[PDB]
RNA sequence: ACCCUCAGAAGGGAGGCGAAAUAGAGCAUGAAAUCAGUUGGCGAUCGAGCGACAGGGCAUACAAGGUCCCUCGACGAAUGACCGACGCGCGAGCGUCCAGUAAGACUCACGGGAAGCCGAUGUUCUGUCGUACGUUUUGAAAAACGAGCCAGGGAGUGUGUCU
RNA sequence: CGCUCUAAUUGGAUGGAAGUAGGGGUGAAAACUCCUAUGGACCGAUUAGUGACGAAAAUCCUGGCCAUAGUAGCAGCGAUA
RNA sequence: UGUCCCAACGUUGGGCCCGGUGAACUGUACAUUCCAGUGCGGAGUCUGGAGACACCCAGGGGGAAGCGAAGACCCUAUGGA
């Protein structure tokens, strides 16, 4: 009569104390937005970021209040790097067949959104019996 | 008419400035302040330039305007408002919790701020406000 | 010859306008115009081999 | 064209438009503003009063220039679109006739909705000095009503 | 189609077809600029590169993020005391000891708590910094030049020869 | 990093592709991805190629649109109707 | 002899309010400003103060070095006629 999803949604994985510790810094440190300069003044502008190029841009000239320039400053920690935030990595899944050499207790698995529902329920229900968690799992009614 | 003053300060033979300058750091730190007898309150210096500089206060202005008290009253006040942020809203939040009096319509004498009070008796150089308002004009109701 | 089939001519300075080539009121040939010539379009002449 | 903007129960409502009319999309926003919350009945009395001329159409938003009227209340500037006017009695007319049919009361229903849209411009050219011409058109505009019972 | 309305082959209402009429005629999809109505936040005593980073209010269906708060305790870099004891200094105050101790960011463990609750998003308030962008220029916020806004279009290519 | 089309290898889609709208996650970032709604037929990935491959600007071009504004004009003429 | 001293009253058409019709110029953004200062030496936007409740109508045009025109003057170009 209510909604559940399929498989191990609960599941999480198992961390070394470092990555755990790496992980935690990660979502604690966070990083600046990064959106290309004035995006915010101009429709015709983007979010997306470009180099401030202008001889005299603000940000370029590193003016504080004008925002974070991209430096390899800003790069998350090697060992947590693509993490999704239960601490898994991700493994992308077009079909059964990709769900073959995944490490449930490592890694959890995305099924691309293309798959259709016929084929998202096989997916889903094998995954479940590997001991793999399916990160976008489908919601039916029990 | 009635002011919940947490203090009550007593002007006469203070020196203005030095009274104003603890006024304003009580204010801004929450406190309730009411100046009493500020027609006695007094300043420093040679009378005819001390009169000088509030007599030009008054004379400056144009269509925008340059409101200057003449009244001890105001005198007292604006002095205070020079030493807070005014125009903030902590500011004016203890501009708005601080009034100044003529003489004292208090039961209770106003206490005297450390370090503000003038000794006549060691000094002749210096003058009244209630004095600088009767040059400037205003109407001795006091 | 795309684009270039036109006497389109650009009036200059004096009228507030940029000087782009017009016939007829209309912008042409100019790579940055509508109906103008491709800048750097492909070539029969290339060797593709 | 518009459809409606809002949802409708059929068992306690009753609906309306006009298409692509010809008049100010600005006094319209105006008229409508005005008689929503209204009793359609209340509503058309209003409306030939302005058309009469013995109450103003608070204009709010496109008043530039426009001189104050006393009956305005709340606000000052105001006029009487008769146009405008005579095709929300149109509009009314219709909706209060398509209640009755339905078994309602249509004069007592209360305006739940009523919205001005501008749909387009008929286009239109004006000669002007110097061997130049100029735009010169009209407004078309849609306006939907929804009619509920009390 | 039929019926109601209407000055009405208009339009509208009701209804019919079809998987779909938000496929109803320049009718596939239906962006932005932008308009009507409406919801959230602000609001008629208050200041202007419109934001970045911090931190608070208020607001939030699910989904795709799941964290967060307080007692205590473990660990604990640099840094690092109060009080008290003694001894100096005209004095503000300092020295020795207590002690590299207590403290000390992050992280963790037990127990307890939150589900608009944490993140996040919308808006708004506070703090810090902050006079667009690009171009010209020794020097641009510039009273130097360009753009009303948005979408789409808009600029190192080919052959030969040489290195 | 992203775009087009070709080839080899290899996948998704009417049990709902692209696109679009809103929203969740990842990446320092170019950008990648997922959810819901819309849509109703196509769409990828890896490798090796390809090139009329990336825009905020040029008094840039073309189209659409807002303010301007219910504003100016619809009076002025020896023909005031 | 209203050119002037020195302006007044009046006439007609506008102007103002109402119905209908209904453009254009112009717009980086923000913008209630004033006095000073500062800055590429001529600032609504910087700094310090002062002033400042919001909206609207009419006016005469002080400022936006207002809008309009890639300065005709001057110089420069191994420019033109
Ligand atoms: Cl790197
Ligand atoms: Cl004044
Ligand atoms: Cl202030
Ligand atoms: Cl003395
Ligand atoms: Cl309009
Ligand atoms: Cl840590
Ligand atoms: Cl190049
Ligand atoms: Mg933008
Ligand atoms: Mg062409
Ligand atoms: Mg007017
Ligand atoms: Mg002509
Ligand atoms: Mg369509
Ligand atoms: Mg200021
Ligand atoms: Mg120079
Ligand atoms: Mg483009
Ligand atoms: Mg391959
Ligand atoms: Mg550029
Ligand atoms: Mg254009
Ligand atoms: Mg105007
Ligand atoms: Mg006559
Ligand atoms: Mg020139
Ligand atoms: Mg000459
Ligand atoms: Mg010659
Ligand atoms: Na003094
Ligand atoms: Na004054
Ligand atoms: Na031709
Ligand atoms: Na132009
Ligand atoms: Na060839
Ligand atoms: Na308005
Ligand atoms: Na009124
Ligand atoms: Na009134
Ligand atoms: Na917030
Ligand atoms: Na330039
Ligand atoms: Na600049
Ligand atoms: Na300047
Ligand atoms: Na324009
Ligand atoms: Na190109
Ligand atoms: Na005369
Ligand atoms: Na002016």
């Amino acid at each position: 009569t209510e909604l559940q999803a399929r498989g191990l949604t609960e599941k999480t994985p198992d961390l070394s104390d470092e990555d755990a510790r790496l992980l935690t810094q990660r979502h604690r440190v966070g990083k600046p937005q990064f959106n290309r300069q004035d995006h915010h003044k101009k429709k015709r502008v983007s979010t997306s970021w470009r180099k401030p190029r202008g001889q005299l841009s603000k940000q370029r000239r590193g003016i504080k209040g004008k925002g974070d320039t991209v430096e390899a400053g800003f790069r998350s920690p090697t060992a947590v790097r693509g993490k999704h935030p239960s601490g898994f990595e991700e493994v992308r899944v077009h079909n059964v067949d990709d769900l073959e050499g995944v490490d449930g207790d490592t890694e959890a698995v995305r099924i691309a959104s293309k798959v259709g529902a016929r084929k998202r329920e096989r997916i889903e229900e094998e995954a479940e019996d590997a001991g793999i968690r399916v990160l976008n799992p489908t919601y039916v009614e029990v | 008419a009635e002011f919940d003053a947490d203090v009550i300060v007593d002007a006469r033979d203070c020196i203005m400035g030095r009274v104003a300058s603890q006024v304003a750091e009580q204010a801004l730190d929450g406190e309730t302040v009411a100046v009493v007898n500020a027609e006695r309150a007094v300043i420093t210096g040679r009378e005819e330039q001390i009169v000088e500089k509030y007599e030009k206060r008054v004379d400056i202005g144009n269509d925008n305007g340059y409101f200057y008290p003449k009244r001890p009253d105001g005198i007292f006040k604006r002095t205070i408002r020079g030493m807070l942020p005014h125009k903030k809203q902590r500011g004016r939040e203890a501009f708005e919790s601080v009034r100044v009096y003529l003489g004292n319509p208090y039961d209770e004498d106003g206490e005297v701020l450390d370090g503000t009070s003038l000794d006549r008796l060691s000094n002749i150089k210096f003058v009244t406000l209630g004095e600088i308002s009767e040059t400037l004009g205003a109407n001795k109701t006091w | 010859y795309a684009g270039l089939r036109t006497p389109a001519e650009s009036f200059g300075s004096g009228r507030g306008q940029a000087h782009v080539p017009k016939l007829d009121g209309r912008a042409r040939r100019v790579p940055q115009a509508v109906k103008g010539r491709s800048a750097h379009p492909p070539k029969t002449e290339k060797d593709r081999s | 064209g518009i459809s409606y903007s809002v949802e409708a129960d059929p068992d306690t409502t009753a609906k309306a438009m006009l298409r692509e009319r010809q008049m100010s999309f600005k006094h319209s926003k105006a008229i409508a503003r005005e008689i929503k919350g209204k009793t359609a009945g209340e509503a058309v009395d209003y409306l030939e009063a302005v058309i009469e001329g013995d109450q103003p159409v608070p204009f709010k938003q496109h008043n530039s220039g426009v001189g104050h009227k006393s009956k305005v209340d709340g606000w000052d500037a105001g006029r009487y679109p008769e146009k405008a006017s005579k095709a929300f009695l149109d509009l009314l007319e219709n909706a209060v006739g398509n209640a009755d049919h339905q078994g309602f009361d249509g004069e007592a229903m209360t305006i739940k909705h009523v919205a001005a849209h501008k749909v387009g411009e008929q286009q239109g050219r004006k000669p002007r000095a110097m061997g130049r011409a100029s735009a010169w058109n009209s407004p078309q505009v849609d306006v939907e009503l929804i009619l509920e019972e009390p």
